[PDB]
């Protein structure tokens, strides 16, 4: 189906405790495949998925140079932001950057991204046109003016349309055994007495990949949205994800309640009910 | 594969 | 300066079966800023050599981490995850419940 590649970067200053810590990770869909941490004893970008290990020394060498280069620009940018925002040099601040691409089943570009956030707030983002910017405030507007002057969007567009798409395609092929396999959820419903008058029915999905899934309860076929407790989808640690949805049900009414599961690894949505 | 870093802010 | 407090889930990789080896997970998410302290506890004491994922973040920029360790659950042993973050006046302890 459709697929994505993302690189995530975070720098956190720590005045009085050395230079900002820089951590970057790359993903294809929901699979981590590369990491770099500036606090690592001998920092290099390291593989985190088997299908990338085959890349050669020139690959790893350039990736590591880029990681170190980005770490440095983040450090300078963090100094710049203290100026732009009239802030003290005393406190810890955070710079985050994400970029990447989404491709359709045929591998053509669907959307590219390149966006930054300071202290958890939007700073500057490349628009969907890959040609113009959204600056969050008058500070980001300074960067916008510089980046418009240096035609930075053209450079990113070229990457996003070119290498991003082409290398994502490469990775999808090299890691076809896992990246192109959907593992459907294993599903079941459990029952948990609360009092004499009600019980919790909890609809489980376990062992699925990728992470996207819909778990719904209905009562008499009406969605129980406002009444369902939905936990965030959570990693199991073996590549797969878990999720559950729970409702509180009046005793005796359990059969009015149906759990509905949609996952790409399932041919048809499932309907479950509690089976005592 | 990664992109080259953009210019400073 | 925005701050977002952690969501915290504590759970096993596989359905829990007493005396059977498994992994204990603590997934912390939705938080900002990124500095956080997470311990996994066995009967109230900190388990050593717990590993964690590398820092990453969601579409809304909030952060997430997974902390994990090998464990063999039993009837009587109690497990928990203890989390401290700037948003918390005291560390939060979330007990492991095999049904969640």
């Amino acid at each position: 189906g459709s697929h994505s590649m993302r690189y995530f970067h975070t720098s956190v200053s720590r005045p009085g405790r050395g230079e900002p810590r820089f951590i970057t990770v790359g993903y294809v869909d929901d699979t981590l495949f590369v990491r770099f941490d500036s606090d690592a004893a001998s920092p290099r970008e390291e593989p985190r998925a088997p299908w990338i290990e085959q890349e050669g020394p020139e690959y790893w060498d350039r990736e590591t140079q880029i990681c170190k280069a980005k770490a440095q620009t983040d450090r300078e940018d963090l100094r710049t932001l203290l100026r732009y925002y009239n802030q003290s040099e005393a406190g810890s601040h955070t710079l985050q950057n994400m970029y990447g691409c989404d491709v359709g089943p045929d591998g053509r570009l669907l959307r590219g991204y390149h966006q930054d956030a300071y202290d958890g707030k939007d700073y500057i983002a490349l628009n969907e046109d890959l040609s113009s910017w959204t600056a969050a405030d008058t500070a980001a507007q300074i960067t916008q003016r510089k980046w418009e002057a240096a035609r930075v969007a053209e450079q990113l567009r070229a990457y996003l349309e070119g290498e991003c798409v082409e290398w994502l395609r490469r990775y999808l092929e090299n890691g076809k055994e896992t990246l192109q396999r959907a593992d459907p959820p294993k599903t079941h419903v459990t029952h948990h007495p609360i009092s004499d008058h009600e019980a919790t029915l909890r609809c489980w999905a376990l062992g699925f990949y990728p992470a996207e899934i819909t778990l719904t309860w209905q009562r008499d076929g009406e969605d129980q949205t406002q009444d369902t407790e939905l936990v965030e989808t959570r990693p199991a640690g073996d590549r797969t994800f878990q999720k559950w949805a729970a409702v509180v049900v009046p005793s005796g009414e359990e059969q009015r309640y149906t759990c509905h599961v949609q996952h790409e690894g399932l041919p048809k949505p499932l309907t479950l009910r509690w089976e005592p | 594969i990664r992109a080259a870093p953009p210019p400073l802010f | 300066m925005i701050q977002r407090t952690p969501k915290i889930q504590v759970y096993s990789r596989h359905p829990a079966e007493n005396g059977k080896s498994n992994f204990l997970n603590c997934y912390v998410s939705g938080f900002h800023p990124s500095d956080i302290e997470v311990d996994l506890l066995k009967n109230g004491e900190r388990i050593e050599k717990v590993e964690h994922s590398d820092l990453s973040f969601s579409k809304d920029w909030s952060f997430y981490l997974l902390y994990y360790t090998e464990f063999t659950p039993t009837e009587k042993d109690e497990y928990a995850c203890r989390v401290n973050h700037v948003t918390l006046s005291q560390p939060k302890i979330v007990k492991w419940d095999r049904d969640m």
